[PDB]
RNA sequence: GCUCAACGGAUAAAAGGUACUCCGGGGAUAACAGGCUGAUACCGCCCAAGAGUUCAUAUCGACGGCGGUGUUUGGCACCUCGAUGUCGGCUCAUCACAUCCUGGGGCUGAAGUAGGUCCCAAGGGUAUGGCUGUUCGCCAUUUAAAGUGGUACGCGAGCUG
RNA sequence: UCCUCCUAAAGAGUAACGGAGGAGCACGAAGGUUGGCUAAUCCUGGUCGGACAUCAGGAGGUUAGUGCAAUGGCAUAAGCC
RNA sequence: GGUUCUCCCCGAAAGCUAUUUAGGUAGCGCCUCGUGAAUUCAUCUCCGGGGGUAGAGCACUGUUUCGGCAAGGGGGUCAUCCCGACUUACCAACCCGAUGCAAACUGCGAAUACCGGAGAAUGUUAUCACGGGAGACACACGGCGGGUGCUAACGUCCGUCGUGAAGAGGGAAACAACCCAGACCGCCAGCUAAGGUCCCAAAGUCAUGGUUAAGUGGGAAACGAUGUGGGAAGGCCCAGACAGCCAGGAUGUUGGCUUAGAAGCAGCCAUCAUUUAAAGAAAGCGUAAUAGCUCACUGGUCGAGUCGGCCUGCGCGGAAGA
RNA sequence: GCCUGGCGGCCGUAGCGCGGUGGUCCCACCUGACCCCAUGCCGAACUCAGAAGUGAAACGCCGUAGCGCCGAUGGUAGUGUGGGGUCUCCCCAUGCGAGAGUAGGGAACUGCCAGGC
């Protein structure tokens, strides 16, 4: 799930990954999950995530996912020997780099956004924080 | 391996369990359930009195027909009706462009879909293992081509004994973890029996309304479609009786029709509540037309779980749907030995059925009242506690009556070793 | 109140701005459009603490910078991307 | 089926650096595959076939924007 | 005049078997074992949707997460191809503890009996047979129990083949 | 064997059983010169015309096109008469 | 496979191309000897350049998310298109604002490196050309930039640098490749680099200021916690601050609903203040209903400290092998 | 010294939009065409012969920032060299230093020659 319906190429490079985020405040809502820390994100995680905060919020407010997977991190298989082409592509991740904020909810109150997001918080890999909504 | 076929794939419709030699002739009774499978009826393939040739277990005619559907389908797999041997569907598979999975592998799918707990995917991949387990050798020769039979230093046995000694190896890990799954299944046992409550576990052909009888009689809601194995977890609801007091119902997955032996011991490691329940609730359907191989064959499989001999109330689903004959309250008996042909996934028969329950406890019409001891206001609370009478009748010199009644263990208290130096009962 | 003792960067840099981080201070430019634009330096707690409320962008915000009491606004905040802290804030005199 | 298939070549860049004293013809920019990014204005017209920019004078190779469209060219001047 | 397309073209002209093999070399290069790694495998912990009459944590744990071991399938080809004998059984062992029994405890959805689960604990103990070459596995009958792993998948200058 | 892109680190080069595609031609005009002209796409009104034909107007500016892969190109057009 | 006496000087490569080639060989690059040539070559400074990498960015090529609204397409009544009954509470398509992704995207674009010119200083002409003699074309590790793998490996394939190869010596317990540094010989002479000064074992049981109480130092994550040290804020206060502690706490609100339980014990209506130092149509645990407890508040005289969060330094548990 | 036409430099502070304004000096329309020449038909366009008329359109000029466009300073990212912590990544010293925004700029400037007051 989450994976983009069409795509130029279908195997991409492995990559390194970038210093910082963008797209670090929150725009969308007024509460949001931050990562701090540096990371990949499954598919798989993100969809566990937002089906933690949306059966925390039981479906009042409005949850944003502020990042999609689109990088196919391709596995060869068990009893393979090297070489013989780049491997089939077995999942879909995105690239996770401080700063970026994930997800962004609204809605709710501070209190079941905090805990919506620590459910969220659990599931990810990556190390995450709550963020608030500010005037500039 | 953790990739799997993928869903929503486009599949001929050749392989329908069985279409002769076992069941009956039911087209439509494995159509339905491949429909819930995903597959669409896009093209119908049948074929009768099928050769179980040596080479592919099939006439080449039906090999030719087979193959064009699903090349002119474009579909991902071919698909055979019957279980064939692991060679003969290597011999097919090479003959088509595309592979051929079988019969049990599609049916190990679908209960891998219909599963959401890890009790029941214990069992789907112990059943999965198997049926590896028959196709692992043909599987094992290409790979034996890129290994080149080298090995042969080491391990002084025969090529694939070692690999096979995996398999088996596989096959005692999952054993101990099944034994693993039946403690907890046990424990589980001991916390629902109490010696005190009665236990009813429901079994019957899979979506034939037994959810949805305990979804009337419980008030909770259960998963209904036409897609089979759409109820799988039991799930425990107390409930209230005016006879019986406190009960509790289970619901056991069904059965297919003729569920693979396989399938039964599977599901028989997994739980052992169906043998150990005191009184079964058996949801017999008509949905076939021929109703009594379906009884015969589903009544089999009760006995191979021995779960046919514990008393079972049968439910006669589809008569109400028919309205042949009527359900009806009589007291013919005090145990009130009837077949119970009330259909009540419309919860048209749930009096009658409350009746049952009625039949089904000691029932004893007679009903001698007890007699009351001299401290009245205890027993008077504890029963306005434990269950309030719907109707509270006094008689003469004080005497209460009530329909609720323990005999041989107020005969245990009243009278064991006491002294009765007072003869207040002469 | 909203105003704030700053102080004239004496030097200007990578390597100011991450000493200046490192001594607790943060660095701010103020630009008017009709004077040179003039650097500062102030201190990361002091901003943060009235940047929590909201009434430091609402209105007018006073700096007190070599003993000049000049009136200015906050224009563009820049965030440390993981951390409470902010790097730097851009201030247009008013 | 397989991708491991890439053809060859070992020049298609720049020669001159707009401080070459480039003798008669010699290829400023060779194999650059394009004209309007490289184009030639100033010793006559290079630019003969496959797009190498040859200087037509001797003398120093010039490198300027110019025109509406904001193109770069090479440009010869002689002595 | 060249699908001399093995495209810097051996000649105008050329397929295979070898367990009957032989020679010169290689640990430049697979098989055994060791070694790095640990994807997979085993074990543990994190969140807790839920099943449990209600009650997430008596006992299980959905979707996901993080580690530990070297322990199964693998990856690599560092070591030995101027030789490190291959599974299994017999005889004899020795270690770790992720404890099968016996010992000491906590919770229990622990009345007793009997259990489940977890903690501490390596002192000792931890079957005989039918089948098959078998480790296994299934089966008969025991037992307090018939532990799991390492030791060149322990042990052929100890035995068997 | 050859061509194009990326790997390839802003000169050139650069490997793998790395990731994607092509070629083993075509045209004596699809070549040379001279003269002339510029397209995708959408809106509106109209023949047996309708998402889609042929026309007229307005937006749009190369989003077209290149004999054939991709990259570089291309208004002075290398595109079209 | 072996290849036999000595001393002095220089000193590589394990790459490219091709090969019935892959462990061989030829040319070139690299080594050595000889001859000739110009301030030739190198460093640095300044002046000329070209780029599309890192980074950014979203106009283009694809990819995303949200918020706006219909050209047309399920449909909502419609064998009502109503040339009008709203263009359904559907997708609106372009579009317009806001947010991200890219090796095969660029309206931007470095540091570097490359090339060219000029100027000093320095270098045993280091540079080029021709000729005599070769070896080598099996590389390894480490740092950086990457492909592949699993962001595995003492893995595999590249670019660049360093070291081994072919380089001893001191350090890292031992250790080709990591750090320091390049051995002509001799010295029972000093100074020092990396690393160190308690004993093994040469040199500080040095000085000052702070930290940790685990032998952290001297193996390991998510996650968990009134460990301990700082810092910036917040709530409260002798018109009295922090716990436990003794009194009150409504029957008109106890009115119905699985009935002598109706309420707060499945559910709903309901939440006036009378007679508020200070009173819930009871929050939780509940009570056989009936009991209760802690809290809205005051005397509590115990009398100056107490509650949580944020950032940060070092500790703790997670943490089991033959 | 005041405008129009031509040919250049420059190449969005140079363009687009909005509003006004100009006359046969120039320019564009305009009047005809069996002449020169022309249309896969097209006095559309191209030409030629020119009488009336018009500045509408086009063109030019003026004002307007609504956009395109330019665009600091400061910060950030990156990176050469030396060193440090070295899960994939960073930090320190030092030298260089973006892009994106931000304030602001912004309705072009200039040369040569012909015609008219």
């Amino acid at each position: 799930m989450l994976q983009p319906k069409r795509t130029k190429f279908r195997k991409m490079h492995k990559g390194r990954n970038r210093g910082l985020a963008q797209g670090t405040d929150v725009s969308f809502g007024s509460f949001g999950l931050k990562a701090v820390g540096r990371g990949r994100l499954t598919a798989r995680q993100i969809e566990a995530a937002r089906r933690a905060m949306t059966r925390a919020v039981k479906r009042q407010g409005k949850i944003w996912i502020r990042v999609f997977p689109d990088k196919p991190i391709t596995e060869k298989p068990l009893a393979v020997r090297m070489g013989k082409g780049k491997g089939n592509v077995e999942y879909w991740v995105a690239l996770i780099q401080p700063g970026k904020v994930l997800y962004e909810m609204d809605g709710v109150p501070e209190e079941l956004a905090r805990e919506a997001f620590k459910l969220a918080a659990a599931k990810l890999p990556i190390k995450t924080t709550f963020v608030t909504k500010t005037v500039m | 391996m953790f990739d799997r076929y993928d869903a929503g794939e486009q599949a001929v419709l050749v392989h329908i369990y069985f279409t002769q030699d076992k069941d009956m002739e039911d087209l439509q009774e494995f159509e339905s359930l491949v429909s819930s499978a995903g597959v669409e009826a896009l093209q119908v393939i049948t074929g009768s009195r099928k050769a179980p040739h040596p080479k592919y277990f099939v006439g080449e005619g039906k090999a030719v027909e087979i193959a064009e559907a699903v090349k002119a389908t474009g579909a991902s797999v071919v698909l055979f009706d019957h279980a064939l041997s692991p060679a003969q569907e290597r011999n097919l598979e090479r003959l088509c462009e595309c592979r051929v999975i079988d019969r049990t592998g599609l049916i190990l799918d679908i209960f891998a879909q219909r599963a959401r707990t890890h009790e029941g995917k214990l069992q789907v991949e112990l059943a999965q293992l198997r049926h590896l387990a028959t196709r692992l050798v043909r599987g094992w020769t290409h790979l034996e081509r890129q290994k080149g039979g080298i090995g042969l230093r080491g391990p002084g046995e025969t090529q694939l004994e070692t690999d096979r000694r995996l398999l088996r190896n596989r096959i005692v890990q999952i054993q101990s973890r099944l034994e693993r799954v039946e403690k907890q299944r046990e424990q589980g046992r001991q916390s629902r029996i109490k010696a005190d409550v009665p236990t009813v576990s429901l079994v019957g052909y899979t979506n034939a309304g037994k959810s949805t009888l305990f979804n009337r009689i419980t008030e909770a809601r259960v998963y209904a479609a036409d897609q089979l194995f759409a109820t799988l977890d039991p799930t425990l609801r107390r409930i209230d009786v005016a006879d019986v007091g406190e009960t509790v119902l289970a619901d056991t997955v069904g059965f297919i029709r003729h569920l693979p032996h396989d399938l039964v011991a599977a599901f028989k490691a997994t739980l052992q509540e169906t043998r150990q329940a005191t009184l079964l609730l058996h949801v017999i359907d008509a949905a076939d037309v021929r109703v009594q191989e379906n009884i015969e064959a589903v009544n089999t499989v009760l006995e191979e779980i021995d779960a046919h001999e514990i008393p079972t109330l049968l439910v006669m689903n589809k008569i109400d749907m028919l309205e042949d004959f009527e359900p009806r309250i009589d007291r013919d008996e005090e145990n009130k030995p009837n077949r119970v042909w009330l259909s009540a996934q419309t919860g048209a028969g749930i009096p009658q059925l409350f009746q049952a329950l009625t039949e089904r406890l000691s029932g004893e019409v007679a009903q001698h009242t007890l007699r009351l001891p001299p401290q009245e206001g205890r027993l008077r609370s504890r029963f306005y506690q434990l269950q309030a009478i719907e109707k509270e009748w006094m008689e003469e010199d004080g005497s209460v009556s009530l329909q609720v009644r323990m005999p041989i263990v107020d005969w245990r208290r009243l009278c064991k070793q006491e002294p009765a130096l007072i003869d207040y009962l002469i | 109140m909203f105003t704030i003792n700053a102080e004239v960067r004496k030097e200007q840099g990578k390597g100011a701005s991450r000493r200046l981080r490192a001594a607790n201070k943060f660095p701010a430019i103020i630009y008017g459009g009709k004077e040179a634009p003039l650097a500062i330096e102030l201190d990361h707690d002091k901003v943060m603490n009235m940047q929590a409320k909201a009434e430091f962008y609402s209105e007018v915000l006073t700096i007190v910078v070599d003993g000049k009491e000049i009136k200015v606004k906050a224009q563009d905040v820049q965030r440390h991307p993981y951390k409470p802290k902010l790097q730097h804030i851009d201030f247009v005199r008013a | 089926g397989g991708s491991t298939r890439n053809g060859r070549d070992s020049e298609a860049k720049r020669l001159g650096v707009k401080r070459f004293g480039g003798e008669s013809v010699l290829a400023g920019s060779i194999i650059v595959r394009q004209r309007g990014t490289k184009f030639h204005a100033g010793a006559n017209v290079g630019c003969g076939r496959d797009h190498t920019l040859f200087a037509k004078a001797d003398g120093k190779v010039k490198f300027e924007v110019k025109g509406p469209k904001n193109r770069k060219f090479i440009s010869i001047e002689a002595e």
